[PDB]
RNA sequence: UUAAUUGCGAUAACGAACGAGACCUUAACCUACUAAAUAGUGGUGCUAGCAUUUGCUGGUUAUCCACUUCUUAGAGGGACUAUCGGUUUCAAGCCGAUGGAAGUUUGAGGCAAUAACAGGUCUGUGAUGCCCUUAGACGUUCUGGGCCGCACGCGCGCUACACUGACGGAGCCAGCGAGUCUAACCUUGGCCGAGAGGUCUUGGUAAUCUUGUGAAACUCCGUCGUGCUGGGGAUAGAGCAUUGUAAUUAUUGCUCUUCAACGAGGAAUUCCUAGUAAGCGCAAGUCAUCAGCUUGCGUUGAUUACGUCCCUGCCCUUUGUACACA
């Protein structure tokens, strides 16, 4: 409720955060891993590896 | 039980204290040539048919 | 190496997916005869597309329809739409356009959401009320 | 020539699986019947009493085929309705549990219903042979 | 707050904005809630176009 | 209520005065003339930009 | 009792003389003729159509209309 | 580590909103234009969009 | 006529509906005929249908629902007094009972009965609030939409606190309107109001 | 003219800024691209049943092949009143038909000017001036009590006064959510139980599991037959559970019994123009427990306008004024 008291015409607000997530399965050996995970490194979008397949 | 079936040849805004009432000029389809004008209610289009009980009295605008 | 098209028809969050393939006449829905579907009333309007343009177009053919979301009555409508959508379909991509123009203002001339969705959609509800509109009663005194 | 569970209506399928049922005294009964409404959410008895239960045996039967497995939970939740709470809204409490648990154990026992793997309850080969072989009759018998 | 207000509105203005705003609400002089409002350029309001380019 | 504006109407009227020759008669042309010779921000700023400019190439032409 | 509702086996007779020449039968007319009262009217219905002084045109549950045997 | 990412960005999102203010408050005499946070393998770097940093 | 088969085995009554004709699955739009002018061009009884519900654009414009099949409108203006708001099913079910009772007795084809019964049942000069009443004449698509509306709210009125149920009334008033009888929240109720247009009139 | 100080224009006006529009999110179209074992599908294989000829309906998240119709989110495309006819000095526009997923600003929101109120909030704020107390505390801690107390009045609601119904069986389909690691979440599944609810495991930090949230109204078959009736379920009596340090002034749930008013509501007054009103339930917020509330979502889906100042107000111009806290 917008108001921070009770008084006032009953007006409400939505506020709606997104998140989107991806999924990439990359048949890789250990010599590219250590480089592509190191590397691409972005602020505001967070990558995890899922390395035991 | 004579009622006179007379089709409208055109529509003249609306009269009423809201618009309740559409003002409308009739032709008669029995002995055509006699144009009269004419009160309805509900929503009137043109080529449309309405049953006069009475075909003698004209019409005048609802102040 | 065989005549076979997938079709969807939907109605309001209702997805019907036909299958129609080159066969006899198997018209089939969630694996049962279109002859059981849930309202018995609206069963002549899962088979219109049928009633149409006539079960001999259905003579060497063979569909089953897949209902999924909605209602009842908006899965009637999906399947509905789905038939009719996987026959003309079927009929444009392994006949000609020529009998596939016939069986299209065969169904349009009858009056039609069945080939295309009625756009219609369900407004949000916002505050101070019940719906999209309805206003909650108002207290001045 | 292909008659199955699917290829029949529903009410008059259940009603034909109800007869055989009934004709066959192998389906248990829990004993506790006609002393139970298969709800928490109910006003009266099953009105028929007189074993019902034949008619859940059966639609038990007829959802598990259906279905890839059932739990009872499933059933519960199924066949629950909407409760009149008085003079507040309505609700969905869900069924009795004992009266869809005992089914599935008469019907385990009888040879229908088979305790499947993923949990839950499939069919058994011998509960799709005496399913289809009703499925079949019911038409034949109109026909 | 007439100088203050006009001396940091006259240094974003030339500092390279296409316009700037200054609002100050209070009890100013002697107990009566009174908003000076200092601008100069264009200041857009309604759109997102708020939320590209104003910052607050 | 389909009443174009000026930030439109204007824009038309600067675009046909300069490039009257390269304007065709036609919405599906001048829509992609608008996407090529201006840089305006809206995909839909451009479909009634390029909309009103045909409508003026065809009063121009009478 | 209420208003003739009552339960018999010589209104048998009465209902099997005074149910045909109806052109329409149905629980409501049963009723209307100050006979046997819903329950009674629905049974009645049932072995009427059984003997076949009784035609079935529709035979939905709560509405159940009825003609005069050809 | 297990908490939902559902959850989680609003966790870090707070985080953000936690520094910002506490920046905001300590921060704010030598000048200050907001923080950022870059998440990195063994290590998160929050940067102070600060002026004068020879006070800072 | 010309039984095909398939796969799966469709019904012969089911079958005899291929362009042979479109009814409810008896009713015909061949057609005895609405025989009153004015509310020609205002009942459809030209595009036949299979059942009275259609998923329907009709309150779109202004005169779309002109273009509707009128057994629909009854079917419509049965969901009131709002314990029956929505459930189409059931007004349907209701529909296809009071058409086959209107059959059953007083058979007539029972669609240019129902007709026949909005043709009578229609209000043809009313009044307006200009205390005064000044007489004014009526659209027809307002006397269609009347003439429904004295008969679905006359209908129910019958069949509440009842034993006859609300197909056997609807029935009894669309017979009772159609043969012109002042017996059924009908003529009686169109007079009424046909009454105090005559004082002003 | 317009939804519009939106425009065509006329012009001591000329050239500008804000607001409207534009913009943004969203809901619809995409047999087109880009990919999908956290979505599906058609194939083969290991097979189950009915048939026997090929054919039907299923099972297999660790048997392989293929694509993208369905589903998901990326970059985009499409609509601009497009074309035609009318129609106004043939100017902005408006009306009708056709095509189209879409022809009301395409539907719905978000954002939203200048000026103003002595509108609400010092009980949201380590937001704060002043004033009052500062320990026999007006600080915050503990025990219990009260915010619920009942001649009476008023406002939002829920349930109903039934046969378009209730009840019993069967039939049986959504959409938006949310969900636990040093914590007790959403909780399948099997057993115990008439219940409510217990137990022993289980999947899920989640398009993988709950979950197809197989929701309710609704559909069909049958039992009630115009009666305060089996409509209605209020009050009360006793018992069994769950949450909680704590259930008495009954938390809630469940079982049996008790059955009240209420037969559609006076003068009045509210909200509503299409997937809208209305019926129906569902999920989320507070939440240990408690929804008759709200925020959202789908399910079923009308009648009646497509208008006008009569009432109640609005915007612009003219006009009268002894009003200007108007």
């Amino acid at each position: 409720r917008k108001t921070p008291n009770g008084e006032g015409s009953k007006t409400w607000e939505t506020y709606e955060m997104r998140i989107h997530k991806r999924y990439i399965d990359l048949e890789a050996p250990v010599q590219i891993v250590k480089r592509i995970t190191q590397i691409t490194i972005e602020p505001g979008v967070d990558v995890e590896v899922v390395v035991a397949s | 039980t004579p009622v006179t079936l007379a089709k409208v040849i055109k529509v003249l805004g609306r009269t009423g204290s809201r618009g309740g009432v559409t003002q409308v000029r009739v032709e008669f389809l029995e002995d055509t040539s006699r144009t009269i004008v004419r009160n309805v209610k509900g929503p009137v289009r043109e080529n449309d048919i309405l049953v006069l009980m009475e075909s003698e009295r004209e019409a005048r605008r609802l102040r | 190496a065989v005549p076979s098209v997938q079709t969807f028809g939907k109605k309001k969050s209702a997805t019907a997916v036909a299958h129609v393939k080159a066969g006899k006449g198997l018209i089939k829905v969630n694996g049962s005869p279109i002859t059981l579907v849930e309202p018995e009333i609206l069963r002549f309007k899962v088979y219109e597309p049928l009633l149409l343009v006539g079960l001999d177009k259905f003579s060497n053919i063979d569909i089953r329809v897949r209902v999924t979301g909605g209602g009842h009555v908006s899965q009637v409508y999906a399947i509905r739409q789905a038939i009719a959508k996987g026959l003309v379909a079927y009929h444009q991509k392994y006949v000609d356009e020529q009998s596939k123009n016939e069986l299209k203002k065969a169904f349009t001339s009858y009056d039609r959401t069945l080939l295309i969705a009625d756009s219609r959609r369900p407004e949000p509800k916002k505050f101070g009320g019940k719906g999209a509109r309805s206003r909650f009663q108002k207290s001045y005194r | 020539p292909g008659v199955s569970v699917r290829d029949v209506a529903a009410q008059d399928f259940i009603n034909a699986y109800a007869s055989f049922l009934q004709r066959q005294g192998k389906l248990e009964v829990p004993g506790y019947v006609d002393i139970v409404k298969t709800s928490s959410g109910n006003e009266m008895p099953p009105q028929d009493a007189e074993g019902w239960f034949y008619k859940r045996a059966a639609s038990v039967a007829r959802h598990i085929y259906m279905r890839k497995q059932v739990g009872v939970g499933k059933l519960n939740k199924l066949y629950g309705g909407a409760k009149s709470r008085g003079v507040r809204p309505y609700k969905h409490i869900d069924a009795s549990g004992s009266i869809n648990r005992k089914v599935l154990q008469a019907l385990e026992k009888i040879g229908i219903v088979e305790i499947s793997p993923k949990g839950g309850r499939r069919i058994s080969e011998n509960g799709q042979r005496d399913l289809d072989r009703i499925a079949a009759q019911t038409l034949e018998e109109d026909e | 707050i007439r100088r203050a207000a006009y001396g940091v509105v006259r240094y974003v203005m030339e500092s390279g904005a296409k316009g700037c705003e200054v609002v100050v609400s209070g009890k100013l002089r002697a107990a009566r809630a009174k908003a000076m409002k200092f601008a100069d350029g264009f200041l857009i309001h309604s759109g997102q176009p708020v939320n590209d380019f104003i910052d607050t | 209520g389909r009443v174009r504006t000026k930030t439109v109407k204007r824009a038309s009227k600067a675009l046909i005065e300069r490039y009257y020759p390269k304007l065709t008669l036609d919405f599906q042309t001048n829509k992609r003339l608008c996407d090529e010779i201006a840089t305006i921000q809206s995909k839909r700023l451009r479909n009634k930009i390029a909309g009103y400019t045909t409508h003026l190439m065809k009063r121009i032409q009478k | 009792a209420q208003h003739a509702v009552i339960l018999d086996q010589e209104k048998y007779d009465r209902i099997l003389k005074e149910v045909p020449t109806y052109r329409y039968v149905s629980v409501s007319v049963l009723v209307d003729r100050l006979k046997i009262g819903g329950s009674l009217a629905r049974i009645a219905l049932r072995h009427l159509e059984k003997e076949g002084i009784i035609k079935p045109i529709s035979k939905h549950s709560k509405q159940a209309i009825y003609t005069r045997a050809t | 580590a297990l908490i939902s990412k559902k959850r989680k960005l609003v966790a870090d999102g707070v985080f953000y909103a936690e520094l910002n203010e506490f920046f905001t408050r300590e921060l704010a005499e030598e000048g200050y234009s907001g923080v950022e946070v870059r998440v990195t393998p063994t290590k998160t770097e929050v940067i102070i969009r600060a002026t004068r940093t020879q006070d800072v | 006529f010309t039984p095909v088969v398939l796969a799966t085995p469709i019904p012969e009554e089911v079958q005899q509906a291929q362009t042979e004709i479109k009814l409810f699955n008896k009713w015909s739009f061949e057609e005895v005929e609405v025989k009153d002018a004015s509310l020609v061009d205002y009942v459809q009884v030209r595009q036949p249908i299979f059942v009275a519900h259609t998923a329907g654009r009709y309150a779109n414009k202004r005169f779309r629902k002109a273009q509707c099949p009128i057994i629909e409108r009854l079917t419509n203006s049965l969901m009131m007094n709002g314990r029956n708001n929505g459930k189409k099913l059931k007004a349907v079910r209701i529909i296809k009972h009071t058409l086959d009772i209107i059959n059953v007795l007083t058979d007539q084809n029972p669609i240019q009965v129902v007709v026949d019964a909005i043709t009578n049942t229609g209000p043809r000069e009313d009044t307006t609030r200009v205390a005064r009443r000044q007489a004014v004449d009526v659209s027809p698509l307002r006397r269609v939409n009347q003439a429904i509306a004295l008969l679905t709210i006359g209908a129910r009125e019958a069949a509440f606190r009842n034993i006859k149920t609300i197909a056997e009334t609807l029935a009894e008033e669309l017979i009772n309107a159609a043969k012109g009888s002042s017996t059924s929240y009908a003529i009686k109720k169109k007079d009424e109001l046909e009454r105090v247009a005559k004082s002003n009139r």
